[PDB]
């Protein structure tokens, strides 16, 4: 995922740190969102993943909590080809757009 | 083929990028985490969502 | 200006936007705005922070 | 935020409450047609990839 990616390119001492934590015990990690949701439900195991994605799962939820913010900074954008004029007017566009609210 | 694209160790490209590469796509409204490995490949737009 | 950059009652640019449009600079660093009309006015790169 | 978070820090009577409400953006103006600017988002990402 995106955020253990992070995590071993971060140079924080806290992420890395807290990354290999949980890499050293195979018992701490899965493969797939719904497994952690699952592992959650079941018992204290923490969860880190895109915040969109815990949000969006917290809004759809009613038995699990949102905790910490941004901690991280991420975003999505909108691809453009190479040597394409379409990148100014898309972020004119979107710029304008989260400007009105 | 669903994937939010990545630079593979053989030093090709996927998803997103090579559709944006191969110019059969001239737009991708989608989740895209930006990158600068990515950013080589395809530049990003700005990030509507932080 | 002592400003990031505002328009003026003709739509006339001041400080970094000025500058840059006039290109009696290179790169604007300030914590300004990303806003559409000065991205259309000056090019921005990825933000700091949003 | 920020700025408001540099006042509360700097002193020890004022108090943050809110950090997010809208969201703006801060990074380089560069002038129209830039080349240099791909170069500059590249490093933009790089420092936030490696925090």
């Amino acid at each position: 995922g995106a955020t253990m990616t992070f995590f071993k390119k971060s140079k924080i001492s806290t992420f890395e740190k807290m990354w290999a934590f949980m890499s050293s015990k195979p018992s701490a990690l899965v493969k797939n969102n719904e497994e952690g949701i699952q592992r959650t439900l079941t018992a204290d195991y923490a969860l880190l993943m895109e915040s969109t994605t815990i949000e969006y799962i917290t809004q759809r939820n009613c038995n699990l909590t949102q905790i910490g913010g941004l901690i991280d900074s991420k975003g999505y954008g909108i691809g453009t080809p190479m040597g394409s004029p379409y990148r100014d007017k898309i972020t004119i566009a979107i710029l304008q757009l989260q400007e009105e609210g | 083929d669903g994937k939010y694209g990545a630079q593979d160790d053989k030093g090709q490209w996927n998803g997103m990028v090579k559709e944006l590469i191969d110019h059969k796509a001239d737009l991708a409204v989608a989740p895209l985490t930006i990158t600068h490995v990515r950013e080589k490949a395809i530049d990003f737009s700005k990030p509507f969502m932080t």
